[PDB]
This record gives structure tokens, sequence and C-alpha cells, in this order.
């Protein structure tokens, strides 16, 4: 708990936080197609084409 | 030295009698749970200390199986604990605290 | 006499961009590295349709 | 063992209907369930320690 | 202009209580300071073999001050360097650095030498290491050579082992070593040197730190030269041999003799791929011996006592001829056949050799350190120069006739078949 | 075109793995789409008319 | 008080002076009593043609062993007799010849370094004795796993190019090279403006240049013109050389991407990773509390005997990685631990460690800079890689340069996602695949 | 050699039920993980012949 | 150290599957060993979702 507070945890957070930025949008836009979230999916140009 | 303290003292004793690993035979440190500091503290012990550590584990584990107790008599006495692993226990935990004071610059 | 020991002609199996000894093999890591993967992404993609 | 009486208690309560004296003392068992295991428990073992100067 | 600032002189020391210091300031980016102590294998005793190996290999454990963790990685965090450098006499603790660094440097030197745990766990996991630090040295044919070399000359400490003793690996205890430092790390016994270092500062540690009594007093019990021979069955294609006689004690006019002398018969190559023209021994083997062979003239110095003759690498059927060339070289020197240019080219070498022993500031501070312990003064290159001058050509077919006529000490490995006893030489 | 097209999807997209994973999940959502469509468009001309898709017009209200 | 940057301003600078000729005249005077003179040129292995491979390394045998001024023995004589020493080496770019004597003596140490240069009497009789003397010492170096894996690792990274090729050549050009075959080569490469006479210690520079201009002069007239040699670059290829030989007792493993080569300012930061990987050693006291993790992993689990990081530079390219030696079942622990490492600092490495990486440069610069002969090295080689000395002030400049966002910059650009040259000699049945070092170049986290 | 070291299959079997390292004080409390084991293999011989019906 | 060798499960997809020493030149004739795999599971995934209405 103590022991991973410090200056190099901090660099070592700063150095993996795009890493897991990329990794959410790998998540989401992968959970969003998988399901065909239709709530997101109502704004992309292409994928549109479902007219009730 | 206070009449008070002898009493946390007292109740003290009271906890040790209660937790009965005197009537095992034990030693307080042969009850410790063994982690990574611990093991390396046992690890640590001279050869007499380690031995005797060894038979005490070995007479419980005996009386446990059977179901018994030793003699009233035979029982560790709260006063003559020897708490054989305390300074050992805590070089091993002031060594670590250093590697991971270290560990965070 | 282990200085006898010389690689094989590898030209038979190289990339054309891999052919010449005088031009340095960095000029074209990228756009080989590029193809190959771009079978691996696109192979990854039928398979997750 | 009050874990044990504990669950003996909601196990009682489970197969009584929802009137008067068992709504209360079957949340009352429920909040004891999570109470023990969360903070009683960790609490004690935390004294024990205390009581033996570890 | 590209010049240089104006070098700064030596400042030297010798505190009441016996301690020297000695200091540089070479105003050079990096920093050297040793604390060479009067601590070497001799010293050890045959109840405590080996003893002064693992205190050398030892200098990484936990101290008062600093715990074998902050020990290594202080150090390596201002990319320093801690090296301990044993010979038969001396025990020298070497620390390095960039000058802003030296505080932290001897803050674990001092620990390192002053205020070690050897810690009970700590020794029995260090153990080991005497056998692969034994092992990586023992695996130059030279080694074992010269190790049996001093056994067979000497009954008594320069006889004792650099190495530990094989039966003592695992066997050298925590209170041996705790004994060891007691009464051999001592002021009296004890040289602080500093390059890139203000002579105050080294002086103040000195003062404050290095101050210890109640150790042993002279320079031990006085090495007894016997002679004899140590032979070593092999199997190693070439034969490894040396043949000594007993000498001078270093600082001393007939050890400068025997300097000059190891420079007329030869030491080292000095030409990259060379028949080694100027080499007397060399040309003496050569002339009847046409298989790969080595020769050089062997020359040890200690406190009280001597080695020199000759060193010889040879297949196993030269073995005879190659020592009987070599002696017999030898031999020619005492009876009087050496001429004024033979010597004025050694005396060349001699100069030379020793001014570029010095040249950078790890060959400085050891010889500085090995001064101050066994002579307890400094001694500049100039007058040094003037004292191989001193040596007249008599002198040398003097030493030449010492080691004709004195007992001798052997010692040879490999396929002796051919190798000859001391009787047959 | 300078360096290539290869080249530069490697550089841009294809070096980390985390971006190689983005390009082919964001590239498996715009080839699903222009996929089940233009495979329904192709299966519209080997069965023109056949289909109620055509007929509906027919029967309105 | 004097601190380390002041101190770094108070070594003098290295005079850089030409001669008409071509020959670059270069000396950093100091207060010692000797000094080390010598000729770096511009000549090695990557110079020489497939039908010449070992002519550099010939010369090298025959350079001392007589002149026309002095014939056979006279050499040895004069420069033993004045208690100098006479030394001489030959890699893939540089070829060098130096003279470790007393600072009084210069005028004569110059002057045997022109003859040699220059002069060489390559006597029909002594090249006949040398073919006999190189062919022993190729079977010497058969005998050290170390040379041969590092031989193995140019030959198949540089794979068809100039730089494949061993210093020392092969059997077949020993026994067969002629007296016209290292005559051609001499007159070819041995010219003015490719070589340096270098020299450091007790010694003014006007002194130099006159020794020079005295016997270094009589390379002019008319030169060049009709045969200008540049290097062509060489190209590296992603390979792998296994020697499985399972009667060694331990394996022998070298490892290397594409390096930049002497001049690209990134080898700086390069070396700073390295520095934070380090070397390790059985016979090392440090043990687990080693600061590097791959030397600290490899000793609490006793992983290798060794291991050694490396920043072989040429010019426009080089080997950048590591090697190791270890028992038979510890090939594939060490490769990943290693491989491992580089990914870490690829992608995540941290300020503390890369100030340690610094300091240990600062520290291996400094310390390696140590009397005349390492100096006189450092002025021959850096004239013929850098064109100038670089200061050992610009050095800290450029050290003091690189934080954590430069070694994983750096990093990522030599070592992320690359094709590595491996080189296998020994019990090398667990030494991992191709393919599988290959994944480990890169990490599916990142 | 002993068989059921060498083989494969046995080799399993001893290593789990016949030379198995076990404690020497283990209560009765310890006899419910082989009690499981009992139990879910009757309820899948109980659970078959029901579906054999069912 | 690499957890693919040291862990338990790990251990076992790692000697069946993925450092497991193979011969350099089986034929596409060893390929059906897998392939029975994945059609005992592909039976399996099937059967089930049948069951799920037969
Ligand atoms: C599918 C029903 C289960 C079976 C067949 C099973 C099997 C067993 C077996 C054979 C043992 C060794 C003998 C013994 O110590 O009792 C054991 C011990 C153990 N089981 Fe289970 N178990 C199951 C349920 C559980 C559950 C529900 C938990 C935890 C929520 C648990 C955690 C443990 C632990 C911690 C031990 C170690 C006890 C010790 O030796 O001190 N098991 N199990
Ligand atoms: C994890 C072990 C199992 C448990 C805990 C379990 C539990 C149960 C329970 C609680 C019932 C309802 C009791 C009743 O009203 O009679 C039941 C019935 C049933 N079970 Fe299982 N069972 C297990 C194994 C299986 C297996 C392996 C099969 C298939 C071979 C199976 C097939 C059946 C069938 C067909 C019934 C309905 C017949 C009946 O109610 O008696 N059971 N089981
Ligand atoms: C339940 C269907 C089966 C499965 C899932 C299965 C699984 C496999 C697998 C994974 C392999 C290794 C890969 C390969 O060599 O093909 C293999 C090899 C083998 N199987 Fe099967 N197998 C089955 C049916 C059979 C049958 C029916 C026989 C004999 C009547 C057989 C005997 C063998 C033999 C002898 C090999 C060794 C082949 C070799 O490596 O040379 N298996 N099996
Ligand atoms: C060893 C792997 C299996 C094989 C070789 C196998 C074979 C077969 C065959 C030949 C049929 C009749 C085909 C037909 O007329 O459509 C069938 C149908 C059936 N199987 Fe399996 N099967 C297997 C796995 C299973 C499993 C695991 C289940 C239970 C989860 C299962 C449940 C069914 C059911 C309910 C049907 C009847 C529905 C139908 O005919 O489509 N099968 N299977």
């Amino acid at each position: 708990l103590t022991r991973f507070l410090g200056p190099r945890y901090r660099q070592l957070a700063r150095n993996w936080v795009p890493t897991a930025q990329l990794w959410g949008a790998v998540g989401a836009v992968g959970l969003v197609w998988a399901t065909d979230s239709r709530l997101i999916l109502d704004w992309v140009p292409y994928i549109n084409g479902k007219f009730k | 030295v206070s009449a008070s303290s002898r009493w946390l003292e007292g109740i003290r004793k009271w906890y040790y009698n209660a937790a009965g690993f005197n009537k095992l035979g034990l030693m307080r440190d042969d009850t410790i749970h063994e982690n990574d500091d611990v093991k390396e503290a046992i690890r640590r012990l001279p050869e007499n200390l380690y031995d005797d550590r060894v038979f005490r584990i070995k007479r419980a584990l005996d009386l446990s199986m059977r179901q018994q107790i030793l003699p009233k008599e035979q029982w560790t006495k709260y006063e003559e604990d020897k708490s054989y692993l305390e300074p050992y226990l805590k070089e091993v935990i002031r060594e670590r605290k250093e590697r991971e004071e270290w560990a965070k610059k | 006499s282990h200085t006898d020991i010389k690689v094989p002609d590898f030209s038979d199996y190289r990339r054309p961009e891999v052919l010449d000894s005088t031009k340095s093999s960095k000029e074209s890591s990228e756009a080989r590295k590029g193809f190959s993967y771009l079978v691996t992404a696109t192979t990854t993609v039928g398979v997750a349709y | 063992w009050a874990l044990v009486a504990d669950l003996l208690t909601l196990t009682w309560i489970g197969g009584q209907p929802v009137e008067h004296p068992y709504i209360t003392i079957g949340q009352l068992a429920s909040v004891l369930y999570f109470l023990l295991i969360l903070v009683l428990m960790p609490t004690a073992g935390t004294i024990e320690n205390k009581l033996l100067k570890w | 202009a590209g010049v240089p600032p104006h070098p700064q002189d030596l400042e030297f020391t010798r505190l009441p209580n016996g301690l020297v210091i000695a200091s540089l300031e070479n105003y050079a980016p990096a920093s050297r300071i040793g604390l060479f102590i009067k601590a070497g294998s001799r010293y050890e005793n045959s109840n405590n073999l080996g003893t002064s190996h693992l205190l050398r290999l030892a200098s990484s454990l936990t101290t008062k001050g600093a715990s074998s963790f902050k020990i290594t990685r202080g150090i390596e965090a201002v990319g320093g360097k801690l090296s301990v450098t044993s010979t038969r006499e001396n025990m020298a603790y070497t620390v390095e650095c960039l000058r802003d660094d030296v505080d932290i440097l001897m803050e674990f030197l001092l620990n390192v030498t002053t205020a070690p745990e050897f810690r009970r766990w700590e020794v029995a996991a260090l153990q080991p290491q005497l056998r692969i630090d034994k092992a990586v040295a023992l695996q130059n044919p030279q080694a074992h050579v010269i190790e049996n070399l001093h056994a067979a000359a000497y009954r008594n400490a320069l006889a004792n082992s650099l190495y530990c003793p094989d039966y003592r690996i695992g066997k050298v205890t925590p209170v041996e070593l705790h004994d060891y430092v007691q009464n051999h790390f001592t002021s009296a016994r004890m040289a602080l040197i500093g390059l890139g270092v203000s002579h105050p500062v080294l002086k103040q540690v000195a003062e404050q730190f290095l101050n210890i009594r109640g150790g042993l007093g002279l320079s031990g019990a006085k090495a007894k030269y016997h002679g004899g021979e140590i032979r070593e069955q092999n199997g190693d294609s070439l034969v490894h041999a040396a043949l000594v006689a007993e000498s001078a004690a270093i600082g001393s006019a007939e050890a400068n003799a025997f300097s000059v002398l190891q420079h007329v018969l030869g030491a080292g190559p000095h030409v990259k791929r060379g028949s080694n023209a100027t080499s007397s021994l060399y040309q003496a083997v050569a002339k009847g011996v046409h298989q790969p062979f080595d020769v050089s003239a062997f020359n040890a110095s200690y406190s009280d006592s001597g080695l020199f003759g000759f060193y010889t690498i040879s297949q196993a059927a030269s073995a005879g001829d190659v020592i009987k060339a070599a002696y017999n070289q030898v031999k020619t020197i005492a009876q009087g056949n050496l001429s004024n240019p033979d010597v004025q080219a050694a005396k060349n070498k001699l100069k030379a050799g020793y001014l570029m022993s010095v040249e950078s500031s790890e060959g400085f501070l050891d010889e500085v350190g090995s001064q101050a312990l066994a002579a307890g003064s400094y001694t500049p290159p100039s007058t040094v120069l003037q004292q191989i001058d001193a040596v007249a050509d008599a002198d040398v077919i003097n030493a030449a006739k010492k080691f004709v006529s004195g007992r001798k000490s052997m010692a040879a490995s490999g396929n002796l078949g051919h190798t000859p006893f001391i009787d047959e030489l | 075109v300078a360096p290539t097209l290869t080249a530069r999807l490697y550089s841009l997209l294809f070096r980390r793995t985390s971006t190689f994973a983005l390009t082919i999940v964001v590239g498996a959502l715009f080839f699903e789409r222009a996929f089940d469509q233009g495979a329904d468009a192709i299966y519209e001309h080997i069965n023109e008319g056949k289909l109620w898709k055509h007929i509906k017009h027919k029967y309105e209200n | 008080t004097a601190t380390y940057a002041q101190a770094l301003q108070s070594v003098p600078e290295t005079q850089v002076s030409q001669l008409d000729n071509g020959l670059r005249v270069a000396s950093e005077q100091s207060s010692q009593p000797t000094c080390t003179v010598g000729v770096w040129i511009d000549a090695g292995s990557r110079y020489e043609s497939e039908k010449n491979n070992g002519a550099g390394y010939f010369v090298e045998h025959l350079a001392f062993k007589g002149t026309k001024n002095r014939p056979g023995n006279a050499l040895e004589k004069e420069v033993e007799s004045m208690g100098a020493h006479l030394n001489a080496y030959s890699t893939r770019e540089h070829t060098a010849y130096y003279i470790k004597a007393l600072s009084k003596d210069l005028p004569k140490a110059v002057e045997l370094l022109a003859d040699i240069v220059q002069n060489c009497s390559l006597e029909d009789s002594q090249i006949e004795k040398e073919r006999d003397v190189i062919l022993q010492e190729l079977q010497e170096n058969d005998t050290s796993m170390r040379d041969v894996v590092f031989n193995y690792l140019h030959a198949t990274a540089f794979q068809g190019t100039p730089l494949a090729q061993s210093v020392e050549g092969p059997s077949e050009n020993v026994r067969k090279l002629s007296r016209a075959d290292l005559t051609e080569y001499l007159s070819r490469h041995y010219k003015a403006p490719r070589m340096v006479l270098a020299a450091a210690g007790g010694l003014e520079h006007r002194q130099l240049l006159d020794l020079a201009q005295k016997h270094f002069s009589g390379l002019s007239g008319t030169y060049d013109e009709d045969a200008v040699p540049t290097l062509s670059p060489c190209r590296f290829t992603g390979s792998q050389i296994c020697h499985r030989e399972d009667g060694l007792p331990l394996a022998h493993v070298a490892i290397a991407v594409e390096g930049p080569g002497w001049a690209h300012p990134d080898n700086v930061a390069l070396q700073v990773a390295n520095a934070i990987i380090g070397h390790y050693d059985c016979t090392y006291g440090g043990g687990a509390h080693l600061s590097s993790p791959l030397a600290s992993i490899a000793a609490t689990n006793k992983l290798c005997q060794s291991f050694q990081t490396f920043n072989i530079c040429y010019a426009d390219t080089g080997l950048l990685g590591a090697h190791f030696v270890c028992d038979h079942m510890s090939i594939d622990d060490m490769m990943f631990v290693l491989q491992g490492q580089w990914m870490r600092l690829c992608t995540s490495a941290t300020e503390s460690e890369v100030l340690r990486g610094k300091n240990l440069l600062r520290n291996a610069l400094v310390s390696h800079l140590d009397g005349t002969t390492p100096v006189c090295e450092d002025i021959g080689r850096s004239l013929l890689t850098y064109g100038r000395r670089i200061p050992l002030a610009e050095w800290e400049s450029r050290i003091a340069e690189v934080d954590a966002r430069v070694v994983r910059e750096v990093c990522s650009k030599y070592f992320y996602d690359q094709c590595p040259a491996v080189a296998g000699f020994g019990p090398i049945e667990q030494l991992p695949d191709y393919n599988r070092i290959r994944s480990g170049m890169f990490w599916l986290r990142f | 050699t002993n068989i059921r070291k060498s083989h494969p299959l046995m080799k399993i079997v001893n290593n789990a039920f016949i030379d198995l390292p076990a404690p020497s004080n283990i209560s009765s409390w310890w006899n419910f993980g082989s009690l499981l084991g009992i139990c879910l293999i009757l309820q899948i011989l109980t659970g078959l012949f029901l579906a054999m019906h069912y």
C-alpha cells in the first residue's frame, strides 16, 4: 500500500497512461461493435444504416 | 511501574493463558504464520534455536493429533516465554523497508 | 580457421528491398513489417467478422 | 461462532414469513453478517496481536 | 596556449599513532581513495588459513553504518567502484568515484574496514564464493606455480596461500574474520591515500575514524626461508616451472640490484610479436630450443625476504633443456660475463618501466600506498631513478652470484617426466 | 507515397500493440458494414425479382 | 574546493594541426615523464575484398620484423634498449601502431614509427615465416568461444558485405597471400589523409609537428587521383547463426540489433541504457543486491557465468546488444530476462535508473582516459571517426541531456520491434528459435 | 522399481492419494474435502439413472 | 522468471501447446489430432444448444 507511493511509481504510471488509455478505447469500441450498441452507433457516418 | 500497567500485564497474562499454546508446550514465536519475512527469520536462526523450535513444533503437532495437552507444570509460563524470533524478524523487516524506500526514488 | 565459415547466399529467398549489399535495410524495415502485419490485421478483421 | 449462529438466525428467518418481528431481526442478522466479516473479525485479530505484544 | 596547470605536490603526514596519510590534488574529474593495510596472507597462521581471502571477498557485507544492500546500491547510484586487492603482505581497499561523490564513498570505505558486522548467515552465504574465486584464478597455471613456489620457499608466513585452502572452504568463521580485523586493521598497520582529495579532509577522517589500537606490532613473525620443491603432475600440454633463491628485502640497496638483474636477463616482452633480441635468457634458450617456449626473470620482494630467479613455459620433453639453458645463462653473469651497455639497457628498461607503472591514478595510488606501508615515506620518481642509477655493474654480478650459490626453491606443473629436480640442476 | 503506404501504416498504427488492436477493432466495424451489405447486394443480382424485397410493392396496404 | 564540472575544464585542449600532405598531427600535452606516440590508419578488413581478407593482419605481423633502414632485429633492439614498448592492432575499420616511451625519447619514437609506416621491408623469407604464425593463431582463436561468437555475429549480421569478414581473414587467404598482394594494399591504404600521428604525455605540440615534417613528409609530390576508395554502406540482416557443439561445457550467445554508427548523437543515450543493464560476472561481489535487474536475477537464480552489453560502432552502422555465457539449461531464461529488460527500457524507463546509467558513463569515460596510452588512443581514433577530439566537457553536456524520455525514445528507435542478429555457439539446444527471439523484441501489453 | 512412481497415470494417483505427505494432526474437519468428492460422484451416478427416465 | 514455466496451470499449457519439442518434419497428416479436439469441442457446443430445446 504505502510501498508503491514514490517518484518512480508516478513516473511508471505516467509511462503506461497513454497505453492504458488506448486499451480502454479497444475495450469500448470492441464492446460497442460486438453488441451493436445503437446509442453510440447512431453517431458514426457509414455504420448509421439501420433505418427503422 | 504502575497499578493499571500491572493490570494491562495481568490481562495480557490472562489472554496468553486463554490462547493456550503454552498448554501444548509452545512458545509464542512458534505459533507465528510463516510469511516471507518470517521464513527468512527462521532461516537466520542459530542451530540450537532452530533445533529446539523444530522439537517444540513436533511435540505440539503430536499432542494436537492425539487431542491431548501437556501436564500443568510443563506449560510455557508467560513470564519465561522467550521471544527468540523478535530481533531476527525485526531485522528482516528493517531490510525489506530499506529496499522498498530505495525502489521508490 | 573458424573464419572460413561464411554465411550462405540468401539472395534467392530475400525480399526485393533486401537485395542490395550497398543499401541499408532500415530504409525498408517499416514497409516490410508493415506488409506482414497488414496481413495479420486483415486476418484478425476477417476472423472477428 | 457468532457468524455460525448468525447464519443459523438467517436460516430460521429465511423459512419464516415477512411479518412484524421477522423483518427487523432478519435485517439485523443481515447487517451483522457483513459487519462480522468486513469489520468485526479483522478488528479482533488486531487486538489479539496487541495482547501478545505483536 | 594548450599548456596544463602547474602540477601540485604529494602531501605526506605520519600521525603520532603510526598511521600514514598521503594525498595529491591532481584536479582529475574522478577521485581515488585507498586504505592500505598490513593484513596480507602472511599474517594467517595454520589454525586460520584462508581468513584473509574470505575477508577480501567480504567487502560488500553488512556494516554498522550501511547494510549490504546500501553499500551495493549507494555506490552504483553514483557509478562508483569498491575493490579489495590483497597481496602476501598487504590488503588494499580502493574506492573510486567522481569528485562530487567522495563523501559517500569514504563513509562506505570506513564502514567496510572499521565497522563490519560479519553476520553469521551473510558469511555462510559467501563461503561458496571462495571455491568460485579460486577456480577462476587457478585456471592460470602460473597462479598454482607461484603459490607452490612460496609454499616450498618459506616454512613460515610468506609460505601462506593467498587463496583459501580447500579444506578451509566453508570452515572460516565470523569470529575469525572479527579477530583478523581487530588485530590487523589498526592505525600503526594502516595508510590512507587520497587522489583528487584535499589533505585537511583526509587528515580529518583519519583523526576521526581511523584511530584504532590493540592489534599486533612489527611486520609479523620474521619470514623464515627454507627452500625445497613442489611438484604437480598435471597432464597440461606444456610444463610451467620456476627456479628461485633468496634475494633481498624491498627498499634495500641490494633489492635494486636484483631489479636491474631481472631486466638484464629479461622480464616481459617489449615488441608485439618479437624475438626479444635484448632478452639474455630468451636468446640463451632459443640457441638450444626450437619448439614453442617462454622464459622470464622472476623478481619478488617482500618486507623481510625476497625471491629471485626465473620462470619457464616449455613443451614437456624440452623442460630440462630450457631450465638448464636459463640457469647457465645466470651462471655466466655470476662468473662476470656482463658488459656496461648491457646493464645500461636494463637500467633504461627498469627506469622507464617504473615511470610507466605510475602513469595512471590506479598505478600511482597503489605505489604510494605500498610505499607508505613498506617504508613509512614517499619517494619521488626522480630519486627512485637516482637509486636505480646508483646500482654498479658489480652489484648486478653479485646479485647473480647470490642466486647461483643459494639454497633453491622450485615449483613445476605439467608432465614432469623430463623436468629436473633441484638435485640435477 | 514517398515512404510506402505499408511503411506509414506501420509507423502510425502497427508499432504499438495498443493501436494495432484499435486498428483491428475499428477496421472490423467498417468491414462488417461494407461486407454484409456488399454480399447482400451480390445476392440481389443472382436472385433478381425472386425475393420478397423486390415483390413488396405488389401487396401494399 | 574544485568541483567535477570545474575539473572537466581543467584538462588541456587537444591541439590539432594538419601537414601539407594530409597527415593530421594531434597532441594532448600533460605533465608526465612518459608518453605514447602512434599512427592511426583508417584501414581495416571492411576496406578489404574477399580475395585479400587477411592483408591488414599480415602487414601487422610484418610491420615490426624489419624496415629498409632498419633490417630484421634492428627495430626490436632500438625500441627495447630505450625501455620503450612497441604495439599494434587491427580492427575491421582501424589499424594502429604505437610506442610507449619516455618523453625525452619522443624524437626517436616518431622516427621509428615513420620507418614502420612507410618503409616496411616485407622480406620474402619473413612473409613465409609469418604465414605459419598466423595459421597457428587461427587455431588458437578457435578455442576462444567469445572471439568466435562475435566473429559469427558480424558474419551473420553483415551477410555478404565487407563487414561480415574477420580481421584475420580465412585460412585460404593466409596461405595464398603474395608479397605483391600486401604492397598493393599498403600503397592503396597507407596514405597521409587517412593517417593521424597522435601523442599524449610530457610533450609540446610544436615538438611533434616538427617531427612529422621531419619524418612523414615524402607522401606528397602527387597523390590519390586515379583510385579514390570511399566505403560503401553495409546492409544489416536480421539472421541467426547456430554452431551446435555439445562437447563444449558452456554456451555462448551474442544478440544484436543494428546500431547507428560513430557519428550519431544518440549513441550517448544507447550507452546509458546499456549501463542500466550493465554487465555481470560470477566473481562480482554484489549478488542479489545489484542495481541492474538482469544482473540481480542472474546472480540470484545462477542464470549465467557472465553477461556484457555492447555498442560496437562502425561508419554509419553497428551492433547493439548483449553477449552471455551460461549453462545448457539456462539459455531460455537468460534470453527472456535480457529481452524483457530491453523492452522495460523501451516502454517504461524511469528517472532514477537513468541517472545511475549517466553516472556509470561519466565514471567509465573518466576512468578510461587515465594515462598516455588511453588518451593517445582516444586522440587517434576520434580524429578518424569524429574528425575532431570531442572534449570531456561536451561528453558530459551530451550525457547530462539524457533523461528517461530520451532513453525510451532512443531505445525504441533501435530495439523496439526489430530483427536481431543472433550468434550461438556451444551447447545450444535450449537456445530459442529465431521467431521466439523476434517475438521477444515487442510487448503485446504496450 | 516401484511402478507407482514411474508409470505416468499411477504417478498422479501415488502423488495425490498414496505417498502424499499429509499433516499428522488434521481434524475430522479435513474429511469434508473427500466427502464433497463422494457427493459429486454420488450426484453424477444418481443423476444419470434419473436422466435415463426423466 | 517466465511465469509460463513456474505457474502450476500455465506450466501444463506451456508443456503441451507452447514449449513442447515437436519434430520439424510432420505432415498435414499430423493435423487431425488437433482437428479431432476441435470436433469434440464443436460437438459439445452444438450438442448443448440442441439439448436446450430437445
Ligand atoms: C466442489 C466442492 C469442493 C470439493 C470437491 C473440494 C475438494 C477439496 C479437497 C479434496 C480438499 C483437501 C482435503 C481437505 O482439506 O478437506 C480441499 C481443501 C480445501 N478446499 Fe476444497 N473443495 C470444495 C469446496 C471448497 C470451497 C467452497 C472452498 C472455499 C470457498 C474450498 C477451499 C478449500 C481450501 C482452502 C482447502 C484447504 C484446506 C486445508 O487443507 O487447510 N473448497 N478441498
Ligand atoms: C453438482 C451435482 C448435482 C447437484 C447438486 C444436483 C442437484 C439436484 C437437485 C437439487 C434436484 C432436485 C431434487 C428433487 O426435487 O428431487 C435434482 C434433480 C435432478 N437432477 Fe441433479 N444434481 C447434480 C447432478 C446431476 C447430474 C450430473 C445429472 C445428469 C446426469 C442430474 C440430473 C437430474 C435430474 C434429471 C433431476 C430431475 C429428477 C428429480 O427431480 O429427481 N443431476 N438435482
Ligand atoms: C477422440 C479422438 C482422438 C483425439 C482427440 C486424439 C488426439 C490426438 C492428438 C492431439 C494427437 C497429437 C497430434 C497428432 O499426432 O495427430 C494424437 C496422436 C496420436 N493418436 Fe490420437 N486422437 C484421437 C483418436 C485416436 C485414435 C482412434 C487412435 C488409434 C486407434 C489414436 C492414436 C494416436 C497415436 C498413435 C498418435 C501418435 C501419432 C504420432 O505422433 O505419431 N488417436 N492424438
Ligand atoms: C462425441 C461428440 C458427439 C457426437 C459424435 C455426436 C453425434 C450425434 C449424432 C450423429 C446425432 C444425430 C444427427 C442428426 O440426425 O441430426 C446427434 C444428435 C444429438 N446430439 Fe450429439 N454428438 C456429440 C456430442 C453431443 C453432446 C455433448 C450432447 C449433449 C450436450 C449432444 C446432444 C445431442 C442431441 C440432443 C441430439 C438430437 C438433436 C438432433 O438430432 O439434432 N451431442 N449427435
